[PDB]
């Protein structure tokens, strides 16, 4: 189901909150399609293996 | 040739009644001109490191 | 029974799940594309009353 929010919601908020606590992170972002899947892409600080 | 009960007037049908089979694409999202003729390719992504 | 009013609920209050007009594989000569959507989801007292 998307219902475009939903998504956003309990699923990518609660995703991008977790993720901005990671180690050695340089930036976060995401893109939703309402039609399909979602990606979450987290950007870590040059030299991190 | 799948026979399914008919419900105004109890015969029997085959699925070719009410639908047409055949063999194509599971999905149909991408599509691949290579030098302006159709065909087919696939990305490879080195390791990283 | 229990079983009975969930059954109402769950059947009454459905999601239905959304799709798109002009999808691939489309008929030749199709230009427009659209989504489409429909509500099933009651939303007042009211409604589930």
């Amino acid at each position: 189901g998307a219902t475009a929010k939903t998504i956003n919601d309990s699923v990518v908020t609660l995703i991008e909150r977790e993720l901005s606590g990671v180690k050695n992170l340089l930036y976060y972002s995401a893109t939703t399609d309402t039609s399909g899947t979602a990606e979450i892409t987290a950007t870590f600080k040059p030299g991190t293996d | 040739n799948i026979s399914l009960k008919s419900k105004t007037n109890g015969s029997v049908i085959k699925l070719s009644d009410v639908a047409n089979v055949e063999i194509g694409s599971q999905a149909y999202n991408f599509a691949i001109l290579e030098n302006g003729k159709p065909a087919t390719a696939a990305a490879i992504q080195l390791s990283p490191g | 029974s229990i079983s009975d009013v969930n059954n109402a609920i769950r059947e009454n209050n459905v999601e239905i799940a959304p799709g798109r007009l002009g999808d691939l594989p489309a008929e030749k000569g199709q230009l427009i594309t659209i989504p489409l959507s429909a509500q099933g989801q009651l939303s007042s007292l009211e409604q589930f009353k």
